[PDB]
């Protein structure tokens, strides 16, 4: 009955250290984009010297 | 020469409304992965998915 337990409720460690490392990744892939989206306002400030 | 009218002025204002344009759905789509990321893109595809 508690392997039966386990079956219904443990989790397989390795997709979940996969899926920590691609969120991982996609947030730091997020933040450069963040970044360069924040950087993109100010370049309107050449028209006016 | 007219001071009323400028069509270098006008030519390059529709040139940079297209990049920025282009820049946003590529900055959209490197923040969130996703190349058929709503239904605005290939509405079948986004279907299928």
């Amino acid at each position: 009955i508690e392997s039966g337990v386990g079956r219904l409720v443990d989790a397989d460690m390795n997709e979940e250290s996969t899926r920590l490392k691609a969120l991982q990744t996609q947030q730091q892939l997020a933040i450069q984009a963040l970044s360069i989206a924040n950087s993109d306002s100010q370049n309107v400030l050449s028209l006016f010297r | 020469t007219s001071i009323l009218t400028n069509n270098s002025a006008m030519a390059a204002l529709s040139g940079v409304r297209s990049i920025s344009s282009s820049m946003e759905d590529t900055q959209s789509r490197i923040s969130s992965g996703l190349r058929v990321g709503s239904a605005s893109d290939n509405a079948a595809y986004w279907s299928i998915a």
